[PDB]
Parts: C-alpha cells; structure tokens; sequence
C-alpha cells in the first residue's frame, strides 16, 4: 500500500510529532474551519469561539485519541481496512457521520503538520501523508451500510 | 458569505506574503501535481519536473489572479469573469481539483507563515479560496 | 445556464409524470438510500425501511419542491431561497449527496417513462436537477 | 468484491443485455448529456446533434468495446485492479482523462439499463450495479501517476 520510500518519509516525520498536542490542534481546527462539524461534539461543552474551541479540554483529549488512531493505523498500513473496521461501524451506526467529512479531518491534520514542520514539510513528505489520510478515510468509510 | 474579519484576515495574510506570491503559487501547484497526480492531466503540454520554468510561470499567473481576488472580495464574480469561462467551459476542470489546489495553497501558507496561520486565519483563507473557485466553476453547462 | 429547449423538455416530461411525481420522489429516495447508503446518515431519526410511509411522505415534498422549480426555472435562486437555507443551516449536506439523488431520480424517470427519456431529455433533466442542487448547496462556501 | 446475492443480480441482468448496442447507447448519451466530453472524440466525426451522435457508427463501435471491458471486469470482479490496469494507464498516459469523469459513464450506463429493463431494474438490482460501476471507476483510476 505504501512504498518503503514513502514509509520512511511518513514514520520519519511521525516520530517527531508531539503526540500530546497535534491531535487536539487538528480536531480544534476541524471545528473552527468547518463549523457544522461542531453539532457532533456538543457533549464537549463550550464551542462558541475559536479561542474556546482551541482551549477546550475535551476537544484536546478527543484529538489525542484520534491521533493515536492514525498512529496505530500507521502500524497496520498494509491492512487499514481491518484496523478501522470497528471505528467505521461506530461512525456509521452510532455517530451518523457522512464519510465526506472524513476528508476534512485528514486535510486539517496535514495543515497542522505543515504549520508545525514548516520547511521540513516538503512536497514529497506531503504527498505521502496525503496517501495515508486518504486510505485511513476510505477505511473509515468501508463499513457503512 | 465572507465576513469583515475574513476580509481583513485575508488581506493581512496577503500583505505578509508580499513579493513571495508567485513563488508560493509555484509551490502550491507543484504540491498539487505531486499529492494529487490526476490534476496533472489538465497540463499535458507542460514540463512538470521540480524547477520547471513553465510551472514557475503559471505559478505567477495564479498568484496574480488571487492577488487581484484579494482586492475584489465583495465582487469576485466581476473580477474573475474571463477566468470563470476558461476553467468552467473552455478547459472543463472538475470542481474537485479546485479543492486539491486550494488545500495545497493552505499547506504552502502554513509552511511559510506559521505565526500568521492561526485557526481563524486558516478558516478565512479556506472560505476565500472556496469562494474564488466557486466563481471559476460557475460557467459550466 | 439552461437553454430554451432544456426548459421545454423538463416541462413536457414533467407533464408526462403528472400524478406520479410523489411516487417518483419516494422511489428516488428509496434508490438513493439503497444505492448510496451514506446518505442515510442525514436521516438518523427516520424509518428508512423498504416502503416506509415516512420516506413516501418525504418523497412527496421533494417532488413538490421540484414541481415548484419547474414552474420557476427562470430564477431558481429566488424560488428556492427558503429551501437553500434548510440544506445549509440546519443540515449542511455535502454536495455529493445531491449528485446521488439527481442520478437516482433520472434512473427513476427512465424506469417509468423510457419512451420520453430520450438522450436529449435525459440531458435537459440532468442540467435541471443539477441547477436545483446548485441553489440548494449555495449558502455553503 | 460482491456478495453471492449481488453477484446473481449483477450477472442475472447482464445475461439479458444486448452487447452490440447497450454500450453504444451509453457512450452516445455520455456525449449528449455531457457535450464537453466530445473534446476527447473529435476523430469520431459528426458529433453535432443528438441524432448525429446516436446514429454514429464509430460511437457504436467504441461503445461496444467499452461494454466488453465492463464484462471483462464482471468475469474478474475479484481483481478489478488487475483487469483494468492497462486501461487505467491508457486513459492516464495517453488520453489524459480526469478520473473524476469515469463515474459519468458509469452513471449514463446505469440509466440505459434503467431505460431498457424498467420495473426489473429494481432498487436492490441498481445498488449492486453501483458497486460494480464504482469498482470499475476505481480500477480505471488506480494507475494514474
Ligand atoms: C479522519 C477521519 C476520522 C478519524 C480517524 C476519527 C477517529 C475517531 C476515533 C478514534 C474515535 C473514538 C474516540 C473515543 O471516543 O474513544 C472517534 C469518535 C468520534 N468521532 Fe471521529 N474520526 C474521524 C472523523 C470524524 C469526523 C469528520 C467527525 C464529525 C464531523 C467525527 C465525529 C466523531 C464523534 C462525535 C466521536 C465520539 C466522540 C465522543 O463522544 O467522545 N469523526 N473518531
Ligand atoms: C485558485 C484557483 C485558480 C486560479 C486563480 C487559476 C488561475 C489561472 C490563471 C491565472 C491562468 C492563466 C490564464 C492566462 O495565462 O491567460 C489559468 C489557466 C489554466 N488553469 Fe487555472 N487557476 C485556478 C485553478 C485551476 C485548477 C484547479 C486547475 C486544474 C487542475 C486549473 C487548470 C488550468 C489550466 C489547464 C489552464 C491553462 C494553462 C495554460 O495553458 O497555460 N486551474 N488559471
Ligand atoms: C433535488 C434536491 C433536493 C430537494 C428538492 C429536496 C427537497 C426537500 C424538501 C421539500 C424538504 C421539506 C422540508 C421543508 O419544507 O422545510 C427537505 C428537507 C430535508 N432534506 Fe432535502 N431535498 C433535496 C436533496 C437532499 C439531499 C441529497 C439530502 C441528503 C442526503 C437531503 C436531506 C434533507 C433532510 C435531512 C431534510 C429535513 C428532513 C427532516 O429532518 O425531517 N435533501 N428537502
Ligand atoms: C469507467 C468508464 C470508462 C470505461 C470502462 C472506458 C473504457 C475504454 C475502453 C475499453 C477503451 C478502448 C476502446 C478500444 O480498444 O477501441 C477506451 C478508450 C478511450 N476512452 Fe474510455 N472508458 C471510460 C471512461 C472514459 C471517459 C470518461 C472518457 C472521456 C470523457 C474516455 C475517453 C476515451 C477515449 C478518447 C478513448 C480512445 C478512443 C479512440 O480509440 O478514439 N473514457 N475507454
């Protein structure tokens, strides 16, 4: 699914990711950038402003579980489908999230990677993480029915 | 609909970009061709290697029309008229590719202006690029 | 946008439909829910069972909105103002799903009126269903 | 790729398709409904009216060849990637076709089936052919680079 050339660029960059805060910045921005997605997270409390969303503790901590889910999906890249089976069922049956929304969280996460890694986040590193998020997203979409 | 903060965020981010516009246009394109290979089918007559003069040149033009678009945020349908016809009817670029380019425009600006690329500035830019590419896809059929 | 012949074919087709518009809107929904299961995420509190009387009732309202649009092909932006809000400001349905329904509608019309569904009327309907959806997804970015 | 039931609905109907014309009808509707796709077919000739397009010998002949590849992928539903690998490279390297357009041919074809089989083209039957046409589209898209 991923060449050793790309696999190196991905894990090379992932190994540097602040695992405590890259996910909460990605989820927070999903809610700032795409305000309608907020209706799925009302249980999270105060989301009335970008500053409130970006400093929200449930947002930050749900973001870490999402990042852990990408992390664990990287460790199973040759069968993403299997690694996202129960999360696909969850997002479908329980959460009623349109998978067309999955694309938006991958793109925001990439943007978060770009924001933090700067000149290190070159076109080639990006293309590979685009490969990853697209495949994570399609795996999360696979078990809709 | 862009709000007043959208406009001032877009204009302020664009002022920081400064003379690096065409350079970012050129990088944005290359990232697009690279991360989303199917967009390359629209430039078959192009040399698409990194450094390509031809991509640099087109990069400038795309930069220039987005700059033209920063100054006309209240009537983008007037400012982008010639360009609306070109992409929508002459070239028939599918709307999805615009999302691909807009996204890579975000990455390039996140990469180069990280302090400026706050969650709010991110959203105002997304709102901006989407409005520009809604104009450029309107004239189809 | 839509040519004079496009408007002519939609009207004449819609006149063949007659009393069946609500059946067809129900069937198109049934076809969208079935062929494109992700569209069911927009109806989590609906009975989406095969032959559901709820889906039938929703079917009638889609049909009625479409009949309305036939009678207003001249300015769908204004006719469809109210409905444009509902699909952005409470629902925010991704534009793709409008593609799924439009398609499942043409399939519905071809299944019942093959003799009227000439390539040229097929073509006119596609522009129409796509024209409606464009206004129902305006209010987005 | 399909279930046993899906395979029967898909193959059941396909045994009833006229192979000499369903493909030509589908491609000519492609050109009528989406006139911009006629850019890709200038060597075909008088593409000037719906009637010119619908009676055109080269459209019928190409259309036939397209449908035949649909049957090929039907024989080989288990590996659509393999079966559409060379076609995928052709539309990439040679015809420079945006894979986004592939679903327009799939869709127009589903309409032709709808038109011919009327009440027999039921929602469950249609839903299986959608899995097929999007599998075919994915497979034709797989080798773009
Ligand atoms: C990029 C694709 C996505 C991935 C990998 C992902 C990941 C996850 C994970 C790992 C969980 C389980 C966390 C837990 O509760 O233990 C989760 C739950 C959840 N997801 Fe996602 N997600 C994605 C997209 C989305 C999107 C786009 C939305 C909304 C528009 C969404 C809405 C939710 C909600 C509401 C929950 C439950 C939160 C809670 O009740 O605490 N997901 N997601
Ligand atoms: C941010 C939105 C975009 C803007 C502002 C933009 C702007 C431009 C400009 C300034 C030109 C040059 C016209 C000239 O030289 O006279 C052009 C042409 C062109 N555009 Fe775009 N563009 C955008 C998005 C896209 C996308 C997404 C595609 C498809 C992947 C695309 C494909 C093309 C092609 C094939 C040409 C003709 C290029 C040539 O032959 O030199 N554009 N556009
Ligand atoms: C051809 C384009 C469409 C038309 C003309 C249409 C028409 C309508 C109509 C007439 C209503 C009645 C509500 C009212 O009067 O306020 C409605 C509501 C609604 N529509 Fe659509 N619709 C279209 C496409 C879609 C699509 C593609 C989806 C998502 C798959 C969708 C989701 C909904 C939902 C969730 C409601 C509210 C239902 C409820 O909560 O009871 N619509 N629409
Ligand atoms: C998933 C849908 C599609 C399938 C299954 C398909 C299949 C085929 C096949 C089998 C051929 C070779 C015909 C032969 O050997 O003589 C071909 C060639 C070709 N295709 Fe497609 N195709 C699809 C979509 C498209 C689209 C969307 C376009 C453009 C709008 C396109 C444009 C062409 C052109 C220009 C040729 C060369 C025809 C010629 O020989 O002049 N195709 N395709």
């Amino acid at each position: 699914f991923l060449t050793a050339e790309e696999k190196g660029l991905v894990n090379g960059l992932w190994g540097k990711v602040n695992v405590d805060e890259v996910g909460g910045e990605a989820l927070g921005r999903l809610l700032v950038v795409y305000p309608w997605t907020q209706r799925f997270f009302e249980s999270f409390g105060d989301l009335s402003s970008a500053d409130a969303i970006m400093s929200n503790a449930k947002v930050k901590a749900h973001g870490k579980k999402v990042l852990n889910s990408f992390s664990d999906g990287l460790k199973n890249i040759d069968d993403l489908k299997g690694a996202f089976a129960k999360l696909s069922e969850l997002h479908c049956d329980k959460l009623h999230v349109d998978p067309e929304n999955f694309r938006l969280l991958g793109n925001v996460l990439v943007c978060v990677l770009a924001h933090h890694f700067g000149h290190d986040f070159n076109p080639q590193v990006q293309a590979a993480f685009q490969k990853v998020v697209a495949g994570v997203a399609n795996a999360l979409a696979h078990k809709y029915h | 609909v862009l709000s007043a903060a959208d406009k001032s965020n877009v204009k302020a981010c664009w002022g920081k970009i400064g003379s690096h516009a065409g350079e970012y246009g050129a990088e944005a394109l290359e990232r697009t061709f690279c991360s989303f290979p199917t967009t390359k089918t629209y430039f078959p007559h192009f040399d698409l290697s990194h450094g390509s003069a031809q991509v640099k040149a087109h990069g400038q033009k795309v930069a220039d029309a987005l700059t033209q678009a920063v100054a006309h945020m209240d009537d983008l349908p007037t400012a982008m008229s010639a360009l609306s016809d070109l992409h929508a009817y002459k070239l028939r670029v599918d709307p999805v590719n615009f999302k691909f380019l807009s996204h890579c425009l975000l990455v390039t600006l996140a990469c180069h202006h990280p302090a400026e690329f706050t969650p709010a500035v991110h959203a105002s830019l997304d709102k901006f690029f989407s409005a520009v590419s809604t104009v450029l896809t309107s004239k189809y059929r």
